C-alpha cells in the first residue's frame, strides 16, 4: 500500500509565502513513472487543480495560476503558492497518476489521495 | 473538453438508480475518470476509463461514454452514496468537473 | 490477378528474401492540430510538435524471421547483411462510423475517403525511427498493427520564467515547424495499393559466428617466446628470457578494446554539467557487454538495456569476456599499481562486437553532424546508416462535412478510420560459413531456457518469449 | 526520438546483485538509451 | 612485473608487453639510453633494444607526461586526440613481417602489428 | 598447406624457433600445437583449476585433409600473394612536427 | 603419434592445448631475406 | 521559407500562367437521424455544377 | 502433457494466401497417384473349392 | 526451433573429443531421427 | 465471460414480470443458462441454450441473449418462484454468475 501525508503551516493573511510538503510512504517518488498532483477543493465547490510534477524535474501548472505558484521534488513534493492576497484557503490534496504511454489522453486517474490539510487565509 | 459540464444536484431513494451528466464537446473520444468524495474525506477512484472500476469500489458502481456526456449509473443506492461525485479528464492538463451532490 | 499475402522467407547459397505482412489501423484524430508541447521543466527543457500523422516501424529483426527461420539462419551461414527493401502497402479499407444513437457505434464503408501516404525519399522531415520505443509491430502475424503517431523533438531557446527556477523551450529562429502537407501525398483511396521500394546501402556484416581460441592465446603453448621481460627496475634492467610457462608475460602484437565504465552493479555513465542536468547514454557504446556469465551467476552491469520485464531479458554476450573484454575488467599501470576502470583506445586493437540477436534492430540513423567514428554499428543492436530506410507517413483525411450553409452542422470531422494491410520484404546478403576443419560436433542451435517454460511456443497472451536473449553466435570460428 | 511512447528497453533501479529493472515511459528523457556516444573533449575547460 | 596489463583484481593480470605500435620503449637521452617498462628484449642479460630516435623527436618519448589546466593535472596518458600524428615504432633488420590480424571484428587500427612486421587478414598460410 | 585457413594460426607471434641466421646451419621446425577454449573447473583441494573440454573447445585432427604425399626426391610449393599492405617508410625527418 | 592434450592444472583462467604431431615451418623474420 | 527564397535570390516577380483543377469531389447526402440528427451517407447521383 | 522440442506451433498465417474476395474465385486441382482399383463384383465360386 | 543436433552425453564428460586412447566416445550412441516430420 | 456480472436482489408483485440481467463480455456469442434454486433444494436446469426450455420447467420462463448481457423474464410471478436465479455460460471451463435473489 501507498499513503501520502501531507504538512500545513496554519494561518498567514498578509501575502507571505505558502509552503506545503509531502512525504510519501509505501513506494519511493524516484522509483519510475508516476506524477505527483497538487488538488485544491473550496468548500462548497468542486474541485480544482493546481499542477503535477514528474521525478526528473518536469511540471505541469494550471494556466489560471501559474504565474503564482511552484512544485518542486526535493522527496518531499512542495508547493510555494504565492501572492495570497486573493484569499484561497481551500484544501490542499496530493494525488498521484501513473503516466500514461501515448502522452494524448490520459490512461489513469488519481487513485492514491492524500489525507488533506486545511489552509486558513 | 476545456470546459466540463455537471449539474448542482440530485434527489434519490434507496431502492432505485441516480444517473449524472457530464456534459462536454467531444467527450466520446476521451477517458472520464469518476471520484467518490465522502463528507470530510479525500475523494477515491471510483470508476476509471469509462467502464473499468478497482477492487476496493464495489460491483454496483457503472459509467458509460457517449457523444457528447458521459453518465455514472448507481445500481441500488444505499445510505452510504451521499457524497459529491466528481468527473474528470485529460485536455492536456487536467480538466475536473462541477460535481452532482448525491 | 490475384491478391496475396506473402510472408515466409526463402534461403540460399546467397541472400534470403524474407517477407512479412500485417494489417495496419490508422485510428482517427479528432483534432488535426499541431500541438506543440507544454513540458515547462524546473531543476534544460524539451520543445516538439505533435503532427497528425502515421508512421510505421518495422526496424526489428524478430518480424523478418520465424524462430525455426532464425535457427536455420544461425546454424547454416556466417554473416548477414541486407541488401534491398521494399514496403508495400495492400488493400486499403478506409470506413466511417454513423454513431447508432442507442448501439453506439455502426461501421459502413466508405468509398469517397481516402488514405494521404507521403513516403520521405528526401529525408526532409526529422527521423525518429530508430531510437527502441515501444511500438514496432506484433511479434506473430495474426494481432493487429497500431501505426504511431508522428512527432518529433527541436531545438529552442531556453527561457527562465516563473516563480523559481521555472524554465521553458521557446520557439528560436533555428526551430522548425515542418507541416507535412506542403508534400506530393499518393492520396490511396480504398483498394489502392503503394511501394517504396529502397535500396540498402553496402554496410558491413554482422559475423555471426563466435570464436574456438582467445585472442591473447594465438601462439604455439610450446617454444617460450624469443623476445625477453624485464626483472629489475631503476635504470638497470637486467632483461631475461622466457620459458614455455610464462603465459601471464607473453608479448601481445594486438591489444584489446575500449572499457570506457563498464561495471557491474541512476543515469548510468552520463555527461553533461555539473550533477543535476546529466543526459545518460545509456546502453555504452558497441564495444562493450553488459551481461555474461563468470563462474557462478549473471554479472548485469550498471549500463545495461533491459529489452523487455522486472529482471530483465539480456543478450548473454559470451563472445566478448572470451576476447579480454567483460564486465570487472581494470587495466594496470606500473606509474610511480594504479588501478582504472577505463581502457584506452590503444592503436593497434580489435574488440569484436556486442552480438545480435533475434529481437535486435536493423538500422538507426547516423545523424547529419560530420566527422563520425567508427558508427557503422549503432547501439541497441542494428547498423546504423547514412540515408536510412524512409518514414511512410499515413494520415487519412479531414473530411469535413456537413454545413447547412452557416450552421456548424454535425461533427465535421465527421468519423473515419482506415484498415489495410502492409507487406514487407527485405533481403539480406548472407555470408558463407567459415571453415573449420574441426572433428567436433559444433554446439547446437536452440534458443534458452531454463526449465519447463520452452521458448517460443503457444502455452495455457499465451505465447511467452524466453528470459534470454537468443543471440546469434554460437558456432566456431576457428580464428 | 518520438517525444512519445516512451522506450522499449529498460533503465535499473537497485544495484547491488539484484539489478530489478524497470520499464519506461515518455517523461524519461534524461535516461533515455543512445544509440550514439558524443565525441572526445580532451581538456575543454573555462577560464 | 607484468608491464602494462588488463585482468581482474590483482593477480590474473595477462601482459600487453611491447605496448602500442604508436610509443617507443628505448631511444637515447642527454646521457644515458632509457629503456621502458613495455620493453621487449629481442635476445640477451642487458638486452638488445631498437634505438628509436625517430619517435623522440616528434613529441613522443618514455617520460613524456601532458598537463591540464583544470582546477596543473600531470597525466602520463595521452589520449587519441582527433587530429593526430604518431608515425611509428621503427622496424630493423631482424623484426617480423607479419603477424595476423584476428578473425575478431571492429579492428583499429591494426595495419602494422607491435614486434615489428605488417599483421594482416589472411596471412601466408 | 592450410590455404582455407582451417587450423590455427601459431606462425606469428615471436617465438625462439625461427630460421638459422646464416645458410650454413641446419632448420629444425617446430612442432605444431595450438590453445583453445574451454570451461574452467575447480576441482582439487585449496583452489586448483583445470581448464576442461567444452562444447565450443576443438580438435582438430589434421588427417583429414589433402596431403601433397611428397616422397623422396618430390618437390611441392605454396605460391602465397600478399595483400596490398601500407609501406614502412625506411626515412627519418630532419624537423620536428610541432616546429613546421 | 598421439595428440596428447594437455595438463596444466592451475593453481592461484588456465590454459588448454593439443600437441599434435606435425611440423610446421616459419620463415617470418626480415634477418632471413636479407643479408647485412 | 519560399518566400525567403524569393526575395534573398531574385529581383522581379510577375506572373504567367494559372491552372486550378478541381480534384476529386464526394458530393453526398445528410439523411436527418431524428434522435441522433445527422448521419451522413454518400451520394453518387447528386453533382456539383460547375462553371 | 505439456510441450516439448518435439511440440510445434503450425500458425497458418505464414503463408501464401489467395486473399479471394467478394466474387473471387479459387480452384485445387490434384491429381490422384496410381491406386489399385476396388472390384465391385463378388464370386459364384468358393476359392477352397476350385 | 527445431531440436538442436548435439550427441548425447551426460556431465563433464564431453562427447568425440582427446582427453587426458584419449578420444572417447558417449555413453548412448548419437541416432539420426532428430528433426521432426511434420507426418 | 470469464467474469459473469449479475445484481444482488430484484423485488416484485404478483401480477408482473422481473426481468434480471447477467452481464458479460461477449455474452451475445455465447450460450447462457439458468439455474433456479429454490431454498432447501438443489438447483434445476431452468433456461438452457438462451430460450429453450425443458418439460419439468412450466411455459412462464423465457429469456434472451443479446450484446453483452442475457436476461431471463419470469412472465406471470407466481407465490413460488421465490428462488435463487443463477446465470452460468462456459468459458473453456464453466464460470457461474452471482445470484439475484427473488
Amino acid at each position: 500500500q501507498v499513503q501520502l501525508q501531507e504538512s500545513g503551516p496554519g494561518l498567514v493573511r498578509p501575502s507571505q509565502t505558502l509552503s506545503l510538503s509531502c512525504t510519501v510512504s509505501g513506494a519511493s517518488i524516484s522509483s519510475g513513472g508516476y506524477y505527483w498532483s497538487w488538488i485544491r477543493q473550496h468548500p462548497g465547490k468542486g474541485l480544482e487543480w493546481i499542477g503535477h510534477i514528474y521525478y526528473s524535474g518536469t511540471v505541469y501548472y494550471n494556466p489560471s495560476l501559474r504565474s503564482r505558484v511552484s512544485i518542486s521534488i526535493d522527496n518531499q513534493l512542495s508547493l510555494k503558492v504565492a501572492s495570497v492576497t486573493a484569499a484561497d484557503t481551500a484544501v490542499y490534496y496530493c494525488a498521484r497518476v501513473r503516466v500514461d504511454s501515448v502522452r494524448g489522453a490520459g490512461d489513469n486517474g488519481f487513485d492514491p489521495w492524500g489525507h488533506g490539510t486545511l489552509v486558513t487565509v | 473538453a476545456a470546459a466540463l459540464t455537471q449539474p448542482l444536484s440530485v434527489s434519490v431513494s434507496p431502492g432505485q438508480t441516480a444517473i449524472f451528466t457530464c456534459s462536454g464537446d467531444n467527450l466520446g473520444d476521451k477517458y472520464v475518470y469518476w471520484f467518490q468524495q465522502r463528507p470530510g474525506q479525500s475523494p477515491a477512484l471510483l470508476i476509471y476509463q469509462d467502464n473499468k472500476r478497482p477492487s476496493g469500489i464495489p460491483e454496483r458502481f457503472s459509467g458509460s461514454n457517449s457523444g457528447n456526456t458521459a453518465t455514472l449509473t448507481i445500481s441500488g443506492t444505499q445510505s452510504t452514496d451521499e457524497a459529491d461525485y466528481y468527473c474528470q479528464t485529460w485536455d492536456s492538463t487536467v480538466v475536473f468537473g462541477g460535481g452532482t451532490k448525491l | 490477378v490475384k491478391s496475396m499475402w506473402s510472408e515466409g522467407a526463402t534461403f540460399s547459397a546467397n541472400s534470403v528474401t524474407c517477407t512479412f505482412s500485417r494489417q495496419f489501423l490508422i485510428p482517427y484524430d479528432p483534432e488535426h492540430h499541431y500541438k506543440v508541447f507544454s513540458p515547462a521543466a524546473s531543476s534544460s527543457p524539451i520543445m516538439g510538435y505533435s503532427t497528425p500523422w502515421r508512421y510505421l516501424d518495422f526496424n526489428a529483426l524478430n518480424l523478418f524471421f520465424s524462430p525455426l527461420e532464425f535457427q536455420h539462419l544461425i546454424e547454416n551461414y556466417g554473416s548477414i547483411a541486407p541488401d534491398a527493401l521494399t514496403v508495400t502497402i495492400s488493400e486499403i479499407a478506409v470506413k466511417d462510423v454513423t454513431d447508432k444513437t442507442g448501439g453506439g457505434v455502426q461501421v459502413t464503408d466508405s468509398t469517397t475517403g481516402r488514405l494521404c501516404m507521403l513516403v520521405d525519399h528526401e529525408y526532409k522531415y526529422p527521423y525518429v525511427l530508430g531510437q527502441g520505443q515501444d511500438t514496432l509491430a506484433p511479434e506473430l502475424p495474426i494481432w493487429v498493427y497500431f501505426p504511431p503517431q508522428y512527432a518529433y523533438l527541436t531545438v529552442g531557446d531556453v527561457n527562465t520564467q516563473g516563480i523559481s527556477g521555472d524554465s521553458k523551450k521557446l520557439a528560436s529562429e533555428e526551430s522548425a515547424f515542418y507541416v507535412l502537407e506542403h508534400s506530393s501525398f499518393q492520396l490511396l483511396g480504398t483498394g489502392g495499393t503503394a511501394t517504396m521500394s529502397y535500396k540498402f546501402p553496402p554496410v558491413p556484416p554482422e559475423n555471426l559466428e563466435g570464436c574456438s581460441q582467445h585472442f591473447y592465446e594465438m601462439y604455439n603453448p610450446l617454444y617460450g617466446s624469443r623476445l625477453g621481460v624485464p626483472d629489475t627496475l631503476g635504470g638497470d634492467p637486467k632483461f631475461r628470457s622466457l620459458t614455455h610457462e610464462d603465459h601471464a608475460i607473453q608479448p601481445q602484437n594486438f591489444m584489446p578494446g575500449p572499457l570506457v565504465n563498464s561495471v557491474s552493479t541512476l543515469t548510468g555513465l552520463s555527461t553533461g554539467t555539473s550533477q543535476n542536468t546529466r543526459i545518460s547514454l545509456r546502453p555504452g557504446p558497441v564495444s562493450q557487454p553488459y551481461h555474461h556469465w563468470d563462474t557462478d551467476k549473471y554479472v548485469t552491469g550498471i549500463n545495461a538495456i533491459s529489452h523487455g520485464q522486472g529482471v530483465g531479458r539480456f543478450p548473454n554476450e559470451k563472445e566478448q569476456l572470451k576476447q579480454l573484454q567483460g564486465l570487472n575488467m581494470h587495466t594496470y599501470f606500473p606509474n610511480k599499481y594504479t588501478d582504472q576502470i577505463e581502457r584506452p583506445l590503444m592503436v593497434g586493437s580489435v574488440w569484436n562486437r556486442r552480438a545480435l540477436h533475434y529481437e535486435s534492430q536493423l538500422w538507426s540513423k547516423i545523424p547529419n553532424l560530420d566527422d563520425s567514428f567508427k558508427t557503422q554499428f549503432a547501439a541497441l543492436g542494428g547498423w546504423g546508416l547514412h540515408q536510412p530506410p524512409p518514414q511512410i507517413f499515413l494520415k487519412i483525411l479531414p473530411q469535413s462535412g456537413p454545413i447547412g450553409g452557416i450552421k456548424s452542422m454535425g461533427i465535421t470531422t465527421l468519423v473515419q478510420y482506415a484498415v489495410g494491410i502492409m507487406t514487407v520484404t527485405m533481403t539480406f546478403k548472407l555470408g558463407p560459413r567459415k571453415a573449420t576443419g574441426r572433428w567436433n560436433p559444433q554446439p547446437g542451435v536452440y534458443p534458452p531456457h531454463a526449465a519447463g517454460h520452452l521458448p517460443y511456443v503457444l502455452y495455457d497472451h499465451g505465447y511467452e518469449k524466453p528470459e534470454e536473449l537468443w543471440t546469434a553466435k554460437s558456432r566456431v570460428h576457428p580464428l
